[PDB]
């Protein structure tokens, strides 16, 4: 058996019980019976109870996560829920949906979503095919920065082309503070190409200044990993049209597809699963209790749940709490203030919407400008 | 104007102590402008339940700050994780005082987290500076596989490749596990007297076992370690000596709630002159944001200078830890700890004390210890080293040259499999030739006993992209020398910038150049037929070779290669027969090997004259001493003409 939760959203929300209320989808190869629980608002204390009661209340074997207004800061308490009572769980959206890279030893997270250095590598794959090489490196000071200025660095150093690099930067980007000492260093730059890693806030508070200072108009590109940007459905202003960024697959999908999604892969495991045991592994769950030495079954349990197919896609989990071999679109503002698809990632090969980059003037109307010069032939 | 603080301990008394500690902070600082509270809960077993009564109890109060330390129970780990992990989510600050894990460390996981004991990593820096002191050059590094193993070794290379002298093999094996002999006995073959351990207090005695057992522990050999291994060494399995450290302070829990106490009494003044003052209170139902200002607050409380030193002066470092430490060092004789020496900020001081080391000598020994065997891998080559079976006997034939003289020969032990398919049999044959003649040469010129082996493979060496993967990795004899199983190499190896990087060659004692194979209006540079390729005079050479670079590194014989790249051999004996056979129409690599086997072998010739400049030579690890010694010797011996006389016995006839 399986249960689910849903997250924030109230009107929403009605909708989810009334899918909730049906009896299954009739379409898993399981008898297992779902479950729903609703949680009114995001709290330490809520969230701890409405899940371990919920838990021991009625012998479940597994348990769904839903996403929320993606606030920072939430997939801790699920992961210490794993280490504790030693439950597979699963996060399906959302800012929880973000990858948590040193993990409890002996948990089972099972995240979906994009590790920095495969979210990282789709910029120099599409960097490559107009080939401006210009790597004005603009970082700041969050608490991921040391790993993704490594990672860049060392990309750089075993890469095909020579990818020359101008210079690496950090600054203070708090919510307050004399802002003299980087608006004057932030001006002082040169190079067509810019990428950028930060926070929400920071982005507001960094693409305001640069727009205060000069460096937003159509010479000028921008590349931002999926840590920024948000909400993915709400756009917020100040953005510069022509903002490049990397998200994974399903973005545009619904709620109720993603948690389907979700029920077909822990259904599928256990498909595979009964057929080397015979039986579906025993339910161990405890939230007063606490026991548990490492377990070999539920870990040969867990060791089988790592591969699975069908559906037109594909979920291979490496020891890191994240799946690899993915795919993802490329997103960029289109010109009416709105996200649109760019380019798409399958097995290794790189495409695009459009043989040149657009650039945009003030108005709508682009500017060709020279170059470029367009030239035939034929076999 | 009430501040309060929390803290969460197990010892009873500690309460009263921390109520005297505020008391002293309400006499010594402040003067009617703001007065401090406190209130502290002790520690409960259920670590969900501790979480909850936590938060329910920050609810039932306006606090500012928490502070923990080490309750005495073994589960380490359950105590601390989940009130940080409950601050966390509203970024209140918080100071442990007695929890010295390295997962804490790392500021994704723990939003706002200050350690005031430095963690168990800075032992790698002390370690250098012990090396430092005393003069030790080459460390062999033995770490456990667990996070905080590969934090300590990660920070240790750092400041080790500062000097860039790099490491010798670092060995990792898994945590909980025994019979972990195989690891000592691959690194018994290799040359070093030093050894260092950082690992689990249990898993200590384990591997301190093994070594009594494998008798490493004897002289020359010396051993030094961390506190971590300290306690459980003399609790059931006999130390043999080790240098070792600890802390002056160590498990007091005293002092550092005082410090503590101080540093935040001291921060709250600076804090409320700000003139942004947010209250936090105890919203735990809807108030679902973070305290406005927090990252102001622990950016100034990593700023607080020293209040007072008292026991001894604390600041912050960058990371979250207290730069500018000491250390006491410890020796292990007679199951006595005794303090040697004193542990500065960067250098370390001796006091009037005797150091004792495992073989009993009393002066500090000598480490690098150096060796006298060595091992040599070679490969089949035609007209240098010829591979023959044994007889019955066990040894080989004698027989006797013409030129009154009798070939020198040695025992190589070799594979005895051929190709990936056949599986690894092994026999002892015996070797000789040209080069083995040259190597037994040295055996005159000075004192080394060689054990010669074959490859593994039979591909000469190239560098080869990881299939799916970050770094890529060497394959083929280069790469067995690269490991570690032997040291040397001698056999027709070409010199190039592929391998100059990392093994140096030196001296070249035969040049050769390139030529192509034609049974009997080609030129080997450019020519209409192989320019273009066609059904006929098909162009193909031994994979994984130097060519196979070579013709890498070019423009349209880059689309040569490509082509060839569909066609490949794995001997040169195969591409011989063929010659003969006239189903490969062409074949190109070294110039000696083939105009000695069309001297040898009738009927076939070599067309074009060579298109290439390289030479031949010996191959070592870099910074090994032999080079210097056996690149001077060789050009006296060329020079003498002894490699000239051997020629003509083994080129020209
Ligand atoms: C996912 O990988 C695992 C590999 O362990 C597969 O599960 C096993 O596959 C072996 C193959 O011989 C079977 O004999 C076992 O009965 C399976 N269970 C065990 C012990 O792992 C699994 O089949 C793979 N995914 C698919 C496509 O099934
Ligand atoms: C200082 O903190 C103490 C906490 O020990 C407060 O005492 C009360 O203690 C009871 C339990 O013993 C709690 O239920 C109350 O909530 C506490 N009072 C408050 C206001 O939280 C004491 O009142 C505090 N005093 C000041 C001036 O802050
Ligand atoms: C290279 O060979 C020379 C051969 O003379 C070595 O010089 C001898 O070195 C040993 C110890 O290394 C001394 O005991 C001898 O007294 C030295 N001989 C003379 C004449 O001084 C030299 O040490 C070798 N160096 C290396 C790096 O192998």
């Amino acid at each position: 058996t399986v249960a689910v939760v849903f997250s924030s959203s109230g009107p929403p929300q009605a909708q989810f019980r009334a899918r909730l209320t049906p009896q299954s989808f009739l379409d898993l190869p399981l008898e297992i019976q779902p479950l729903t629980v609703g949680v009114n608002t995001t709290n330490p204390s809520s969230l701890l109870t409405q899940i371990c009661g919920l838990l021991g209340a009625a012998h479940v074997h597994g348990i769904v996560f839903e996403d929320n207004v993606d606030t920072e800061a939430v997939a801790q308490i699920l992961d210490f829920i794993s280490s504790q009572t030693h439950v597979p769980i699963l996060s399906i959206s959302g800012g929880s949906a973000v990858v948590l890279t040193p993990k409890e030893p002996g948990s089972a997270f099972l995240q979906l979503g994009v590790s920095l250095e495969q979210q990282l590598q789709v910029l120099f794959k599409v960097l490559e095919e107009y080939d401006w090489s210009a790597f004005a490196v603009i970082t700041s000071l969050h608490p991921g920065h040391a790993l993704f200025l490594e990672g860049v660095r060392a990309v750089a150093d075993a890469s095909h082309v020579s990818w020359r690099l101008l210079d690496v930067v950090t600054l203070e980007l708090g919510p307050g503070g004399p802002r003299a000492r980087t608006q004057r260093l932030l001006r002082q730059l040169d190079a067509p190409v810019f990428v950028a890693y930060c926070s929400r806030e920071e982005a507001e508070v960094l693409f305001a200044e640069a727009a205060q200072a000069g460096l937003v108009g159509p010479g000028h590109v921008w590349l931002v990993p999926n840590l920024a940007l948000g909400s993915t459905d709400a756009p917020p202003a100040t953005f510069p049209v022509g903002l490049i960024s990397v998200v994974t697959e399903s973005w545009r999908l619904s709620l109720r597809q993603k948690v389907r999604d979700g029920v077909a892969i822990l259904a599928l495991g256990a498909h595979s699963y009964w057929r080397q045991h015979g039986t579906l592994p025993a339910p161990a769950g405890d939230c007063r209790v606490h026991p548990g030495p490492v377990s070999p079954a539920r870990e040969a349990f867990y060791r089988h749940l790592l591969n699975v197919t069908w559906e037109g896609r594909d979920f291979s989990f490496s020891p890191g709490g994240y799946l690899v071999q993915p795919t993802m679109v490329v997103i960029a503002l289109n010109r009416h203030r709105l996200w649109e698809m760019v380019g798409r990632w399958e097995h290794g090969v790189l495409y695009m919407k459009y043989p040149v980059w657009p650039r945009y003037s003030a108005s709508l109307q682009p500017v060709v400008d020279s170059r470029h010069l367009t030239v035939a032939t034929l076999e | 104007k009430i501040v309060n603080i929390g803290a969460v301990l197990s010892t009873r008394k500690h309460e009263q102590m921390f109520r005297e500690a505020v008391n002293q902070a309400n006499k010594r600082h402040g003067s009617w402008k703001i007065q401090l509270n406190a209130t502290s809960v002790t520690h409960k077993p259920n670590a969900i339940q501790m979480a909850l009564s936590v938060c329910e109890d920050l609810i039932s109060s306006q606090v500012y700050a928490i502070l923990v330390s080490h309750p005495p129970t073994p589960n380490d780990h359950f105590t601390p994780t989940p009130v940080s992990y409950t601050a966390g989510f509203y970024r209140i600050p918080v100071l442990g005082l007695t929890t010295r894990m390295s997962i804490y460390s790392d500021k994704s996981i723990h939003l706002s987290f200050l350690r005031t004991v430095p963690p168990y990593s800075h032992q790698s820096s002390v370690w250098f500076e012990m090396m430092r002191v005393y003069s030790w050059n080459h460390i062999i590094l033995l770490v456990s596989d667990d996070h905080e193993g590969r934090a300590a070794q990660k920070r240790l290379e750092t400041l080790l490749e500062e000097r860039e002298s790099k490491a010798e093999k670092v060995l990792q094996f898994d945590p909980g596990t025994k019979n972990v002999t195989a690891l000592l006995m691959e690194a018994k073959e290799l040359e070093a007297r030093v050894i260092i351990l950082s690992a689990s207090e249990d898993d200590a005695a384990t591997v301190y076992r093994a070594a009594a057992m494998l008798n490493m522990t004897g002289s020359g050999y010396v051993w030094l370690v961390g506190e971590r291994e300290i306690s459980g060494n003399a609790l059931r399995y006999a130390p043999d000596g080790i240098l070792g450290l600890q802390l002056i302070n160590g498990k007091n829990e005293s002092a550092h709630i005082s410090d503590a106490v101080g540093v935040v009494a001291q921060a709250v003044h600076e804090l409320l002159e700000k003139e942004n003052i947010t209250d936090p209170p105890r919203g735990c139902v809807g108030n679902t944001n973070i305290w406005k200002t927090g990252p102001l607050f622990k950016r100034v409380l990593m700023s607080s200078k020293y209040a007072d030193g008292v026991t001894g002066r604390v600041e912050f470092n960058e990371d979250g830890d207290r730069k500018f430490a000491n250390y006491s060092i410890m020796n292990l004789q007679n199951r006595k700890l005794v303090q040697v020496g004193i542990y500065n900020g960067t250098h370390v001081i001796p006091n009037d004390r005797k150091i004792i080391w495992p073989g009993g000598e009393t002066e500090k020994p000598r480490g690098y210890q150096m060796s006298t065997r060595l091992k040599i891998v070679t490969i089949h080559q035609e007209p240098f080293v010829y591979v023959k079976p044994t007889l019955s006997d066990g040894t080989c034939k004698e027989e006797f040259t013409v030129n009154g003289d009798p070939v020198k020969k040695v025992i190589c032990t070799g594979p005895n499999d051929t190709s990936p398919g056949s599986p690894r049999h092994t026999v002892p044959q015996c070797c000789y030739g040209f080069c083995i003649d040259l190597l037994i040469k040295l055996a005159r010129t000075m004192n080394f006993t060689y054990e010669v082996h074959l490859v593994a493979d039979g591909k000469f060496g190239t560098q080869e992209r990881v299939n799916n993967s970050n770094k890529k990795e060497w394959n083929g004899m280069m790469g067995e020398l690269l490991s570690g199983q032997a040291d040397m190499i001698v056999a027709p190896l070409t010199i190039n910038n592929e391998r100059a990087q990392y093994i140096e060659f030196s001296k070249p004692f035969k040049y050769q150049g390139l030529t192509i194979l034609v049974k009997k209006r080609i030129t080997g540079i450019n020519d209409p037929r192989l320019r273009n390729p066609s059904d006929k005079f098909i162009y193909a050479t031994v994979k994984q070779s130097s060519v196979d670079i070579y013709f890498r590194r070019q423009v349209e014989l880059s689309t040569m290669y490509r082509h060839m790249e569909k066609h490949n051999y794995e001997s040169a004996a195969e591409a011989i027969q063929a010659v003969r056979d006239n189903k490969l129409h062409a074949f190109i690599w070294d110039s000696a090997v083939l105009e000695f086997e069309a001297s040898q072998k009738c009927d076939l010739v070599t067309t074009g004259e060579l298109f290439f400049r390289s030479g031949f030579g010996i191959g070592m690890r870099k910074d090994s001493p032999w080079k210097q010694n056996v690149s001077l010797s060789i050009l006296k011996s060329h020079e003498n003409g002894f490699m000239e006389d051997l020629d003509k016995t083994w080129v020209r006839y």
